[PDB]
């Protein structure tokens, strides 16, 4: 047997609570993470390298800039949920 | 052993749910740069070895039904599936043009006991919408 | 910089 | 394959 | 310049979201027993999600509760990690 | 580069908590064989190179307290913090002795604006603990 | 076994 809810995994964009930050002209910062880092490493790096590069990349790279002082200079973080039960290779 | 199996014809079939517009009902507004991320998100998976399709301004009846619809399917010769959601969200569900649907009610449908042809093969979900309104603020 |  | 440290 | 409050932080649940975990009175719960075989095997020479991926297929293939139920009967248990890290870990070097 | 930095003078502190005994009142029972997964943790992660700590039977209090106050010590010479919860509970929440906690507010002590030397290392936490009352049945 |  094998349980129902195995071999999900879940890439969210932020941890839970919190705002997803989009720039109109460039999109979504998780999206542009994700893209690039794909783009690059999606055929030689596991799923969770990837996603752990993502969330690096998406911590550091960006901060919101906004009128509001409460909206000023944010952070995001993303959140990776895996019930994964094997490493994830996108390739051969 | 230690990795998926990714020794079928197909990679997978690939869902993007792309919703850039909504009902006025819903008060919420239009998403720019959404579209920007849709195509480079279809890049991208596409090189990967996806068959993807995109889906603008979905209903929630609607993403309701193309999950449904695609766990339905013949997955015996893909290796995996994935389904990217880009909306307008709030903790534990999405925006569709009329309104919410919880997220485990589109993920559901691929549960083990529910979709046979994907048992034992990754079942991957990438979603790009807000989970709440706290804001992190960052430290040093 | 909007939010989702 | 195998990560590498 | 700045970092998330909410990063580096990674959770090892036993279970997912809305489920049950198993314990056996003699020999401990599924998840841990699982976690430490891996940890003594592996603790120094694979990343911590290489040894949490390997817990769960452990954990979703080996175990099967008996019991004398038809509702607690051959029930299974997935567990489920949540990551906000941001580096590979490595225990050890 | 692309893992966290381990060289610092030790590896860090490990907190276990193990919960085996509750009020009546709570209509929590005995969870025997906790006591068989705390030693095998603190054996394992002592062989880590963790400085393990085990709690028992610890009131919501005093989980609150103690992991508070370990988010207070001195980590600059640590790689990283570890903690391992062994109890009974439900979804989004752990069981102390007393009654009920989030486990959110057990781990935002470590937030990286609240434990400025555990900034940029991996925190952990292990949990043992229900999170609903669903069994899942198995497939195949 | 029993639950937790």
């Amino acid at each position: 047997k094998i349980p129902v809810e195995a071999d999900f995994l879940f890439a969210y964009s932020t941890v839970p609570g919190y705002y997803s930050w989009r720039s109109p002209g460039r999109g979504s910062w998780f999206v542009q993470a994700l893209c690039s880092i794909l783009e690059e490493h999606g055929k030689d790096l596991e799923i969770m390298q990837i996603l752990t590069r993502v969330n690096d990349r998406v911590a550091r790279h960006f901060e919101s800039q906004s009128d509001d002082p409460h909206f000023h200079e944010k952070k995001q973080i993303p959140c990776v949920v895996s019930m994964l039960t094997k490493e994830l290779y996108f390739s051969q | 052993t230690y990795q998926y199996n990714m020794n079928f014809e197909k990679l997978g079939k690939c869902i993007i749910i792309n919703n850039k517009n909504f009902d006025k009902v819903t008060g919420m507004g239009v998403r720019n740069g959404t579209d920007k991320d849709a195509e480079a998100l279809f890049k991208c998976f596409r090189s990967l070895g996806f068959d993807v399709i995109v889906y603008n301004d979905c209903s929630c009846a609607k993403m309701q039904d193309l999950l449904k619809k695609a766990s339905e399917e013949d997955h015996t010769n893909a290796a995996c599936f994935a389904c990217i959601l880009l909306s307008h969200g709030e903790e534990n569900v999405i925006y569709g043009k009329d309104g919410v649907t919880p997220i485990k009610d589109l993920t559901a449908h691929f549960r083990g006991d529910r979709c046979k042809t994907l048992l034992e093969k990754p079942k991957l979900f990438f979603i790009q919408a807000c989970r709440g309104t706290e804001l992190d603020d960052g430290i040093q | 910089w909007e939010h989702x | 394959q195998g990560h590498g440290e």
